[PDB]
């Protein structure tokens, strides 16, 4: 079939977008130096799509 | 005292509401208590110490900050208390500004 | 006794000390609602939890009430 294509590309998505935010989320903790993460987005996409959330013990 | 009813005590004073009026307020109270019931935290009462001092300077009132470490000093020289980390973490944390301190009585 | 008034003694001075502490700090929290945050604090617990809910019943009587 192609749904279960679409079905496979929507898996496929969702894994990548994840691991996308959590490697520059990864990244951005650190310290010319800020010039791969400020490269990799060059006018944003997928750049901060959640807030990073807090909240007191 | 049971801290539980404990709670409620602290929100009639903090709220003129009677603890028969509302149950809202000490069910959020019984919320955030609640599971976290045993002390967990950590404390460096060192560190906050000297994060008091630099906002002290920061008012630019020097003579000041000179005066709560000797007043900082008495609650170590006394010591009846449990932590005195907690108290001060809690009035830290709810801090407003004064601009600068127009003034202080100093006792 | 001499050491009994002397424990009450050392209660109410750093009541005394801490109440310059509070107002130095800028906090909105008088006397009476100090009391029962040292006593909630002589047993021990989380000073984040406190602080988190008197954020919330300070805002619970001034957009409340």
């Amino acid at each position: 079939l192609v749904s279960g294509f679409e079905a496979t590309i929507n898996k496929f998505d969702k894994n990548f977008s994840a691991h996308l935010l959590d490697l520059l989320a990864r990244l951005s903790i650190y310290s010319g130096m800020a010039s791969v993460i400020s490269r990799l987005d060059f006018n944003g996409f997928y750049t901060e799509r959640l807030e990073r959330l807090s909240a007191e013990r | 005292k049971s801290p539980n009813v404990l709670l409620q005590n602290l929100c009639c004073r903090i709220l003129g509401r009677s603890e028969a009026d509302v149950a809202q307020q000490f069910q959020y109270a019984v919320r955030v208590i609640g599971s976290n019931f045993a002390p967990t935290v950590e404390r460096d009462e060192f560190l906050v110490a000297e994060k008091i001092k630099k906002e002290l300077i920061r008012q630019r009132r020097e003579a000041d900050a000179a005066l709560f470490s000797e007043l900082h000093r008495k609650l170590h020289s006394q010591g009846v208390l449990k932590n005195k980390w907690s108290i001060l973490y809690l009035l830290l944390s709810l801090s407003e500004d004064p601009r600068r301190q127009p003034s202080k009585v100093s006792s | 006794a001499a050491a009994a008034a002397a424990n009450l003694n050392a209660v109410r001075e750093t009541m005394d000390v801490l109440l310059e502490i509070s107002r130095i700090l800028n906090t909105g929290l008088d006397m009476e609602t100090l009391s029962i945050c040292v006593r909630l604090c002589e047993q021990g617990i989380n000073p984040e939890a406190l602080s988190s809910v008197i954020k919330e019943l300070r805002k619970a009587t001034e957009a409340l009430k």
